[PDB]
């Protein structure tokens, strides 16, 4: 089971993690049943 | 989930994920009914010593 917990927070701090507390609610539970040891972040390019 | 009690209306603001509630003893104190998704409070039936 892949448990994803999520929380969306309005912030206005420039560079670093804001200092505070916010508990993450559960978003979705996925029955994937696969081995995971490595992961990747996906970004988006901007072209002009 | 089995038990005995009186089912009454409640004012406990459950979050969407949240289904049931538990007391210190871990006995269920509130439950969300299937089919209609409403939140029912479970209050033990009156008892005491004679
Ligand atoms: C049946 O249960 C589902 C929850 O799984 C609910 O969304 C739906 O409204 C229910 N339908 C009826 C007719 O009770």
């Amino acid at each position: 089971y892949f448990k994803i917990y999520s929380k969306h927070t309005p912030i206005n701090l420039v560079r670093d993690l804001p200092q505070g507390f916010s508990a993450l609610e559960p978003l979705v539970d996925l029955p994937i049943g696969i081995n995971i040891t490595r992961f990747q972040t996906l970004l988006a390019l901007h072209r002009s | 989930l089995t038990g005995t009690g009186v089912l009454t209306e409640s004012n406990k603001k459950f979050l969407p994920f949240q289904q049931f509630g538990r007391d210190i003893a871990d006995t269920t104190d509130a439950v969300r009914d299937p089919q209609t998704l409403e939140i029912l409070d479970i209050t033990p039936c009156s008892f005491g010593g004679v």
